RNA sequence: ACGAAUCUCUUUGCCUUUUGGCUUAGAUCAAGUGUAGUAUCUGUUCUUUUCA
RNA sequence: AUAAAUUUUUAAGGUAUGUAUUUAUUUUUUUUAAGAACUAGAUACUAACACAAAUAGUAAAU
């Protein structure tokens, strides 16, 4: 049950949210299996959503870092905000600051499923629709033939 | 508009608690020693706290099961938690929702 | 306005080379009876107009089926479930 | 099918329309008639409006600081 | 916290304190809305 | 003929005024046949008058006498909180 | 010109959309400079 | 020389099959088995011209 | 030395819903599919069908 990301899920997800949106999850962990909401919209916002910031320091960044953390003791996500940079990372990178001083299957069947699963717009009733029409359509050429053959037999 | 206390305040507050514990004698807490001899009761106890909320369910939801497994886990392998645990107090500041 | 001004002109002299190229390539009654009025006019020329209008039609609606083609063809960008997405998300394209 | 409307429906539509004759019973006479008009205290450690908006009212904060608790 | 922080790095290891007061700054989500606790308590913790 | 005029053939008011269905009915059938608060108001309201008038019937064929007749009108008017059920349609009536 | 709707919440034929049209400028306050930097002298004073 | 008409291409303009409502995000979100029907996912071997 | 007596009931909210059920005769210039055979099961969806025997679209559970 302990999970990891293959970008496969990863990828199938961001279409995902590329589609449903963010605040839909629920849906967004049907298609993708062996995951949760939760899981799912917690790797998205502190990780794969692209609008994140990961990069180097700066000594704007760093002076920065040193002050607010010496300021405030431990409050990452605040301080986080501060920084416009993702928690854990300028969690991260700070104490690498202080760390300079010393002393193939089934999942491609799960991609048949969600990438069977995105192109289809309607729900039950539009498609139930296109099945009667058609239906119907049959019907009607079938009437005529019927009227066609009786014309070669003349009796209309 | 910033914090409230203001930093007279602060000190004034700090200061005597200072005054207090000194005059108490107080000794600190030490952090939970990984050579413990109480432990795995202290162990035991928290772990029924968390069990007795699902003695009465009949019916388990999702993030549920994910619990009862964590904790009969947690009796099996005391040693192997006690260890995660003080690892994870030793360091990790960042936490889920 | 100004378009339908600009318009105006453009089958203007388009309409003068219909004429002058008629050159080149070579009343009001009123009924007593009833206050219905009647005008008298060739065969000709009626002719030259409703075809016109139908070359009209005609070309308008081939640059814009030519349009259909290339348009839908050349842009690969964005997802796309279904042609409306295309159509739709290249409105987008075309905000900004 | 669920769509927001674009329109009403004109009165004129039902106007043409032959009547009934059902009798409720709000049409029933009432009123029938018109009206017209003519040493110790030292010790301790301290020593010596409408805002437009809900939100940031003092009332809605006051109900909120009792309810939602 | 930055008050508490210091005021239980009076009474237990600067470790476990800081896993306290580091323990509180969450994001709290109720459906869509989610909100960094910058302040207050969070009580629901088992040691709150 | 206010019902069969609705076309519910498959209710049978009996002599008593009781109305009962004589084929399991199908739900559709069900929907169509349930019948008004007037309706049924005014059965039941029949069968009170039914009733007494019944027991003058009899007393006059001679098969009761004065004495019981009098009291059978009496037990009547006074049990009609169960004889008939006319407290179903106004509920009202059960001030009286 | 009006812009065209993408709602993170309704998507009502199924449409799919490039990502980021679904999807501060302060510092803090010296109060905290002052808090944390007096609740400090006051501590290095006290263990002293 | 320039003017005009016609065909073709490019750009701008026009938007061409170009998100249609409300309530507590409207609510809820995985605990099975036997057989059966249908959907469809792999591999293997042989072979790339014509007329009466 | 106390006499102090409320009520009482009906409908609504496996299945609804929908479809066809004509018998009895209305005048005379286009084009290329790589082709064929074999084989197995694995993930799915489903089914008022099967484990003292019974449930349905106003309400649901420590
Ligand atoms: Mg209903
Ligand atoms: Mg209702
Ligand atoms: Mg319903």
């Amino acid at each position: 049950k302990g999970g990891v990301w293959t970008n496969v899920e990863d990828q199938i997800l961001k279409a995902a949210v590329q589609k449903y949106g963010t605040h839909q999850w629920s849906k967004v962990a049907s298609l993708l299996q062996k995951k949760t909401a939760r899981q799912s919209e917690l790797r998205w916002n502190e990780y794969l959503n692209p609008k994140l910031n990961f990069t180097e320091f700066s000594k704007e960044e760093d002076a920065q870092l040193l002050d607010l953390a010496r300021e405030l003791p431990n409050q990452w996500r605040t301080i986080a905000d501060m920084m416009a940079r993702p928690a854990q990372v300028c969690v991260e990178r700070y104490n690498r600051l202080l760390e300079s001083e010393d002393s193939e299957d089934e999942e491609k069947e799960m991609l048949a499923e969600a990438r069977a699963r995105l192109l289809n717009t309607q729900g039950k009733k539009a498609t139930r629709k296109i099945r009667e029409r058609m239906l119907e359509e049959s019907k009607r050429i079938a009437e005529l033939q019927k009227r066609r053959e009786l014309k070669q037999a003349g009796i209309n | 508009n910033g914090p409230e206390i203001t930093p007279e305040e602060a000190t004034t507050i700090f200061s005597v608690m200072v005054e207090w514990l000194e005059s108490r004698s107080f000794s600190p807490i030490p952090f939970p020693p990984l050579t413990y001899k109480n432990d795995t009761k202290i162990l035991v106890l928290a772990l029924e706290d968390l069990k007795d909320v699902y003695a009465s369910k009949v019916r388990l939801n999702a993030s549920e099961r994910e619990e009862l497994a964590l904790i009969e886990e947690a009796y099996d392998n005391p040693h192997d938690t006690l260890n995660r645990i003080k690892k994870y107090l030793l360091t990790q500041r960042v936490f889920k929702p | 306005d100004q378009l339908a001004k600009l318009s105006y002109e453009k089958t203007l002299r388009n309409l003068a080379t219909q004429t002058q190229n008629s050159s080149k390539q070579d009343k009001v009654q009123k009924d007593t009876k009833t206050g219905k009025i009647t005008i008298a006019d060739d065969d000709k020329l009626v002719n030259k107009l409703a075809v016109s209008l139908q070359s009209e039609s005609k070309k308008r609606y081939e640059a814009r089926k030519r349009q259909m083609q290339n348009a839908k063809t050349l842009y690969g960008v964005e997802s796309f479930i279904n042609d409306k997405n295309k159509q739709f998300n290249e409105k987008l394209s075309r905000e900004s | 099918s669920h769509r927001p409307q674009l329109e009403a429906r004109s009165g004129a539509k039902a106007a043409a329309y032959t009547p009934t004759g059902i009798e409720h019973a709000r049409l029933l006479p009432g009123h029938t008639t018109l009206k017209y008009r003519k040493s110790w205290r030292k010790g301790t450690a301290f020593g010596r409006g409408y805002i437009n908006d809900m939100t940031k009212s003092e009332y809605h904060q006051e109900f909120l600081h009792k309810h939602v608790r | 916290f930055t008050l508490l922080n210091r005021l239980l790095r009076l009474i237990v290891d600067p470790n476990i304190a800081d896993y306290i007061t580091a323990k509180n700054n969450v994001v709290i989500n109720f459906k869509d809305m989610s909100h960094v606790n910058k302040y207050g308590l969070i009580r629901g913790l088992k040691f709150a | 003929l206010l019902i069969h005029r609705k076309g519910l053939t498959y209710l049978h008011l009996d002599y008593n005024f009781n109305l009962k269905p004589t084929k399991t009915l199908t739900t559709k059938e069900r929907k169509k046949s349930r019948l008004g608060n007037s309706f049924h108001l005014m059965r039941e309201l029949l069968k009170m008058m039914k009733l007494i008038v019944d027991t003058h019937v009899q007393f006059r064929l001679g098969n009761v006498d004065a004495f019981q007749l009098a009291d059978g009108i009496h037990y009547i008017l006074n049990h009609i909180g169960q004889l008939t059920g006319i407290y179903r349609y106004k509920y009202k009536v059960m001030h009286q | 010109k009006i812009p065209a709707a993408v709602s993170n919440w309704k998507n009502p034929n199924g449409y799919t959309v490039a990502l980021e049209r679904r999807v501060e400028n302060n510092t803090i306050n010296d109060g905290f400079m002052k808090l944390s930097e007096a609740l400090e002298n006051a501590d290095k004073k006290a263990r002293q």
